[PDB]
């Protein structure tokens, strides 16, 4: 099993992860349909944000139409887009507000770990940023605490960097 | 339509109305996008009355544009085009705002902004929703405070609206600072604190319409593309090539402050009085160790990450934030003022960013004033204080007089060209000989006298963007450097720094997006050529206050004919006769007549025969 | 010789004299280095009069040691060994100072520090130059100011000296803060702001000799090695394996503040009254995003880079600097005080580092006091202020009373065990039932009640280092966990975190350095065993003020027999008679008799027969 | 032609570069004989320091016994240790105070670029720090300005990180 460990302060904001993921899954450039999204709420504070595969899968258990399931091999969430009624229940169940319904899609998008070979990690590594890395091994419960609001992570980082002047 | 949505927003700030207008395939095949598309719209709407259009009045159009490659090609640029308060022509300016990307994800290819709002407004675009909103609370804010308030509040509004769809990414924002609100002639349009639509004075145009900011958010896909599989293949190949540009990714333009003057002797030092230096304080190693808090910062989809963030935690200028700074700021807010220390350069670069002033034309006016002070033409009593080279506090106090238009600031706020005429008239002395401009635009920080830089002889002299070092002319007039290839990147809209694959491969990428089959030859001989000719025509028609005469103004400023005083090519400078020869030859190759006015024949072949009506007004004023 | 210089510095602070003394190959084959070598030296020089040696008096020895792997194995540790102000036994502590490397590059394997200087001094070692120097200008400085003045000035001095040889790297420096200067019982010896020789109270020993700092710079090579190409091959092997520990390199121990309490239910919460929480404020994601200014920080030659630097630029504690902080500080200066927020924990961690106090035993005394306040035993009048769980300012006020030994601080400065006896005497109430210590050393932040952690039943109870969670006992007493394998790494000396290759591979690496033929079995049955027996002996002999009785003190604190009040193993705690059975079994497997005193037959088979003289004194003050 | 570009804020202080270089060139671990040396004048401020191959080679031109030359393939300085009298002239001529005479060696040491394949960059990349990187084009004059006293670089960085509180 794999898990994506994120180091926001190594994130350049290149968003090649968004390009790679949305080209891979949608065939087109589509920032809001990428399953990893980078939040730049203040210039130069870049916070990549994606699924952490909560062991209790709040999204999967909140889905009223059973559009969501768990892949047996990867542990990733899998979306059946045909069943999805875009009700927002998984959005609200998620401790990190990860599920995203892009405009006109007709379904959520949630990271499926690229079936076990993240293309976002590969391009981030190729670019030399390494803001995303893969940890291999058993799930650790602390991973679940990385699912938190991207705006709180952004304000945390901005105060760490800019201090009382932010 | 492939690669485009096929439509613009049309925003009338005077009537406070908003509508969508259709972008025909025929216009797009003729002019492509960005700088070209904007030049067409400006000629079509205003070209018959151009010389009566005040760039600072409500009849000017402010165009925020994309091209077909915007959002797909690596990197991110949005195009800005208007009538220029500086040259009274047109400048295809760009800045690395995601505004163009969000617009395209929301369903539009650009914005035409007309008229003038009664009081400060900002434009809000969120998918289908387009609104003109009160901006009075934000008028007067610099970019830092604008990101912390306006942009934050708007993001939270979008979040609340899209609560059951998840958390949207941040909207993109372009804005003006105080320089723009006060119609300082060389005010810029800004984004993300330290990126600029720098040349052209478009911050003054936007300020003249009472428009504080544009904010856009889209969450749909980009337009379908003609050959998505080819697009994907080329992207991977482009990334792999761009990744290899090691020093440019690690340092950006930040090694320029030392290398341009030391290695190429072409850097402005004390209003261009020297162009060579030996000073290692300004080396990138000292910016990085003393000031850089982010070494790799990138715009959307950019494998190059040429940007950096500098931030001062110490000293009297603690709190200043800027980029590497960009080379042009290191020269024009640094060596051009006799300042070589990174701390002081980050400070002055931060002030110019925060005020929304173009650093190039700002440093140019400041160095011009400092040389007038050095020569006794501007006295301590004229300025209110001494303006010595190297004194960053003196230069900062002058920056604030300019933005407030107080004292000598009111004259200086008109830009180096207009200020040099007013001071000449006031003092009965020709101070235009110290003004380093072409067609009213400060010459970018790449001189011609050493010939060790990419800029030489006619680079600024014949260009339809004047002193703009990012769109210089070259000989041969077609071919892969020069105005025509620059007009392509300014129309594609893509970032210049990401063009390593080459002009031809970038056109081929463009065809895979749009389903067009443009070749390099038709860009150079038709599409690009018609963009340059309409820009040449509009510049020759000129504004209400300033007019150009090609027999006089297709030339280098006089300082560029004095021999270099220092450095490895001490003594070197071009001869004005060889420049003249080259200017006349440039006319031949580009399709201007003997006097530099576009040939009526060429206009007909290019398919813009109606512009002959404008050519005749030009010969009438010039009495042929 | 190979791997060693064969030489110690011998520094008599009382007479102000330095000399070199030979390290025989016989001694090194018997005791290896670090913890083992220091235990031998201490027994050899002091064992006959041990129960008369005050750890805080002129006659104690402060030993600063290395081992043969010292310069060559990945990572970097210096060993510190002395008579402990806490247990009156011996603790092999370590800290990631390059002091041991610079000593070895300068020609020495360690320092024996004797006596007591008349005034504050520091020890300056630069290649062949060794000097005792006045340190009165720096007495009172914390680590940050000490780096900006003393260390900077010494580096400039060395740079002037070697102007024509180039710019030397910085010297390494170990030092005390004000806690050690005022002989607070649980003061640490510090290096690089954030690293500690934490257990044992050695900051107070150093402070009791008037020694502010030791600074060392060597510029020659390390001693030659027996098999240089086997060394190189294993090194590449070790690096490749250690690079792969992704989460430990990225987060260090900083994920412990959440995970030990939430996942293993074995983290001290409000003086161990709970051991489980579900508070996500303390997750590493929040330390990283709110405080980490350096994510990858490493000691010499370390491929793990487990260290981080936290720094506060905002709020009332702006200026606080610490590490991740280490998990033991997140627990003992955090959850053990009822404090879960990174900003407050970095602040309190910064204070114990700057004061040179061991965060474990400090947090233990602070949470002890706060429980006495909660129970009404220590009143607002005893303290001078309220001491509520969660109030970081009240705890910082108390820290400063302790270091200045003002008011109640004078009692608490003696450590949890001695304070709990003094308060019991004063109040006529048994407050020792709230003291979570073993043999006078605060129990590390890994409880035994849940049995979800590595620590359980006799882990602390029978150990020669008491509450020290880094050297616990296990059953089987031999075998690859327990005191003997840990005594190896403390004698190597190498960092624990860098032992992924495994005990055998690491012994094999050591043989390639030294030319020895030590086997795992010989470590477990002879060299390690004699280190443990000599430490057991010195601990049973005890100090001048406190003595241990194995029939009373080979046991867990009584809080560890109360059922866990919360979490996923609510109701769980060990059974006192099961522990005693396991203590008995540990005695046999380790070679102690039925009363837990080392067997004299075993002492002779181990080659330390003359320690029977010490065993007889033990039995006298025993029966 | 290669040049080692250094990013001091990516340096962890692991000093695996020092271990690799000294083992490679001396056959033994010897920190002060490493041709790349990391300075840590204040905890956590790590400044790796090595030769920049000044195109005017101040060291080579100051050497009285001609112990120093320039490799034709790489642009690296080569030391003939038998000719070196350890006089310190190259030490003093160097703008960055880079040449180093370790204790008992009998010769200066200066980076020889490992004959064109830096082993310090390799280990730094393999550890994932990338504080050292290779640039492969023609020499640029700005490279020479990187030859600076390590104490000046450290104080600059310390002030940039800690501000007026340093
Ligand atoms: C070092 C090259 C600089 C670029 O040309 S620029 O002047 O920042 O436009
Ligand atoms: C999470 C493991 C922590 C280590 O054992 S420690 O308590 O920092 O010694
Ligand atoms: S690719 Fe890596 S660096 Fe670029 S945006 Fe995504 S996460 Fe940040
Ligand atoms: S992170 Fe959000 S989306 Fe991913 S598993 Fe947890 S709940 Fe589902
Ligand atoms: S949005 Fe789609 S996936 Fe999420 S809960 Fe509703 S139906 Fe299930
Ligand atoms: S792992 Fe695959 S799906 Fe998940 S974000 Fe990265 S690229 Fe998109
Ligand atoms: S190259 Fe620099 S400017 Fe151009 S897009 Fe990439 S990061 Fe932005
Ligand atoms: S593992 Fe951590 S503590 Fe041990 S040596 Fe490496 S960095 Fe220092
Ligand atoms: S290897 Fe890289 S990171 Fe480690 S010390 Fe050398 S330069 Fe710094
Ligand atoms: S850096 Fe110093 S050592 Fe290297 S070439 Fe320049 S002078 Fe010689
Ligand atoms: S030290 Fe050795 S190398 Fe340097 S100059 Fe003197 S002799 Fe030449
Ligand atoms: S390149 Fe080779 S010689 Fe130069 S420092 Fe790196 S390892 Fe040592
Ligand atoms: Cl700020
Ligand atoms: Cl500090
Ligand atoms: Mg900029
Ligand atoms: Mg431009
Ligand atoms: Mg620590
Ligand atoms: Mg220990």
């Amino acid at each position: 099993a794999i898990w994506i460990l994120i180091t926001p302060d190594k994130c350049s904001g290149c968003r090649l992860c968004e390009v790679t993921c949305s080209l891979e899954h949608e065939g087109i450039i589509w920032p809001e349909a990428s399953r990893i999204r980078v939040f730049e709420l203040f210039p130069g504070i870049n916070v990549p944000h994606t699924c952490v595969q909560c062991p209790d899968y709040p999204c999967v258990n909140a889905c009223p139409t059973n559009a969501l399931s768990v892949d047996e091999k990867t542990g990733a969430v899998v979306v059946n887009e045909e069943k999805c009624i875009t009700c927002g229940a998984c959005v609200l169940a998620c401790p990190g507000k990860v599920p995203r319904i892009p405009a006109g899609k007709g379904s959520v998008v949630i990271c499926d770990l690229c079936g076990g070979n993240p293309k976002c990690v590969e391009i981030c590594h190729e670019a030399g940023h390494d803001a995303l890395k893969i940890v291999t091994g058993n799930y650790r419960p602390i991973y679940r605490t990385f699912a938190k609001d991207p705006q709180e992570k952004s304000l945390d980082i901005a105060r760490k960097v800019f201090g009382e002047d932010f | 339509m492939y690669a485009y949505n096929g439509k613009l927003l049309d925003v009338d700030l005077t009537r406070e109305k908003v509508k969508e207008v259709e972008l025909s395939e025929d216009v797009l095949k003729k002019f492509y996008g960005g700088r070209g598309l904007g030049t067409y719209i400006l000629w079509k709407e205003l070209g018959e009355k151009w010389e009566k259009v005040d760039p600072l009045g409500e009849e000017n159009l402010l165009l925020i544009l994309t091209g077909p490659l915007t959002g797909y090609y690596p990197g991110m640029k949005t195009s800005i085009v208007s009538k220029s308060p500086e040259s009274n022509g047109v400048v295809g300016s760009v800045l690395s705002s995601e505004l163009g990307l969000e617009l395209k994800a929301a369903g539009y290819d650009g914005i035409i902004i007309r008229g003038k709002a009664k009081s400060p407004v900002y434009l809000f675009i969120h998918n289908d929703t387009v609104e003109i909103r009160d901006a009075t609370k934000y008028w007067g804010m610099g970019g830092i405070e604008l990101y912390k308030t306006l942009l934050k509040e708007v993001h939270e509004e979008i979040r609340k609206k899209e609560k059951l769809k998840g958390v949207p990414k941040e909207p993109a924002m372009i804005y003006i600072g105080k320089g723009g609100e006060n119609k300082v002639r060389f005010a810029a349009i800004m984004t993300k604190l330290m990126h600029a639509a720098g040349y052209g004075g478009y911050g003054a145009v936007m300020g003249s319409k009472n428009l504080k900011a544009v904010i856009a958010k889209g969450s749909g896909p980009l337009p379908e593309v003609y050959d998505k599989e080819k697009m994907k293949v080329l992207l991977r190949e482009f990334w792999k090539e761009l990744f290899s540009m090691t020093t440019f990714r690690e340092w950006g333009t930040g090694a320029g402050g030392y290398s341009v003057g030391h290695d190429r002797s072409s850097e402005p030092i004390r209003n261009w009085q020297e162009e060579y230096h030996d000073n290692e304080e300004i080396s990138v190693v000292n910016f990085e160790n003393r000031t850089w808090i982010k070494k790799y910062w990138a715009d959307y989809g950019c494998p190059v990450n040429c940007m950096k963030i500098s931030y001062l935690r110490y000293g009297p200028y603690k709190g200043s934030i800027s980029d590497a700074p960009d080379y042009e700021l290191q020269a024009y807010m640094g060596t051009n003022l006799g300042i070589f220390e990174p701390e002081k350069i980050v400070y002055l670069s931060y002030l110019v960013d925060e005020l929304g002033l173009d650093g190039i034309n700002t440093g140019n006016i400041l160095g011009f004033a400092a040389e007038l002070y050095q020569r006794g033409i501007l006295t301590k009593e004229d300025l209110g204080f001494e303006l010595n080279w190297g004194d960053e506090k003196a230069f900062a106090k002058l920056l604030h007089l300019i933005v407030e238009k107080e004292g000598i600031g009111k004259i200086l706020a008109e830009g180096t060209y207009r200020a040099a005429l007013k001071i000449s008239e006031i003092k009965g002395i020709d101070v235009t000989k110290y003004a380093v401009h072409v067609k009213g635009i400060a010459v970018g920080a790449h001189g011609i006298r050493s010939e060790l830089d990419y800029t030489k002889d006619i680079s600024y002299a014949v260009s339809v963007q004047g002193g703009d070092h990012t769109s210089t002319a070259a000989l041969p007039a077609k071919g892969y450097t020069g105005e025509l290839v620059e007009a392509f990147y300014d129309s594609a809209v893509i970032c210049n720094f990401v063009t390593k694959p080459g002009f031809e491969k970038i056109i081929e990428f463009g065809n895979a997006l749009s389903g067009f089959n443009i070749t390099p030859e038709q860009w150079l001989n038709e599409i690009g050529l018609r963009i340059i000719h309409l820009q040449r025509i509009l510049l020759l028609l000129g504004g209400p206050d300033v007019y150009w005469d090609p027999r006089k103004d297709d030339d280098n400023p006089p300082r560029f004919y004095e021999p270099l005083p220092s450095g490895p090519v001490k003594g070197k400078a071009p001869n004005r006769e060889d420049i003249k020869a080259k200017v006349k030859q440039y006319y031949e190759e580009i399709g201007y007549d003997e006097h530099g006015i576009p040939k009526e024949e060429v206009l007909e072949e290019l398919g813009i025969g109606e512009a002959k009506r404008e050519v005749k007004r030009i010969k009438k004023r010039l009495n042929l």
